[PDB]
């Protein structure tokens, strides 16, 4: 019965649902920067 | 102005697809507990359409 794999799976997938989406926030990225001279 | 990496989208890909996954097994717990209705007033009436 589809019963016991679907009872694991909401779970595997319930709690690696909320421990991915914690880690959001703090993965890097990529910043752009901006300078400016003188003289030209 | 920053702009996500490839280890960010992957991973925020990956877990937003985990909650999907999650609900669609939940929907798939439901078929045991569900209280099925007798399935009647199925109409709308006349001055619901006015």
């Amino acid at each position: 019965e589809p019963s016991r794999i679907a009872r694991l799976i909401a779970v595997v997938a319930g709690i690696a649902g909320v421990l991915l989406c914690g880690l959001v926030p703090l993965l890097p990225v990529e910043e752009t920067t901006a300078t400016v001279l003188w003289p030209q | 102005i920053t702009s996500p990496t490839l280890l960010k989208t992957a991973v925020m890909v990956l877990g937003l697809a985990c909650v999907i996954g999650s609900i669609v097994a939940l929907a798939l717990l439901d078929r045991g507990w569900r209280r099925r209705p007798p399935r009647t007033r199925g109409r709308a009436g006349l001055w619901t359409w006015i």
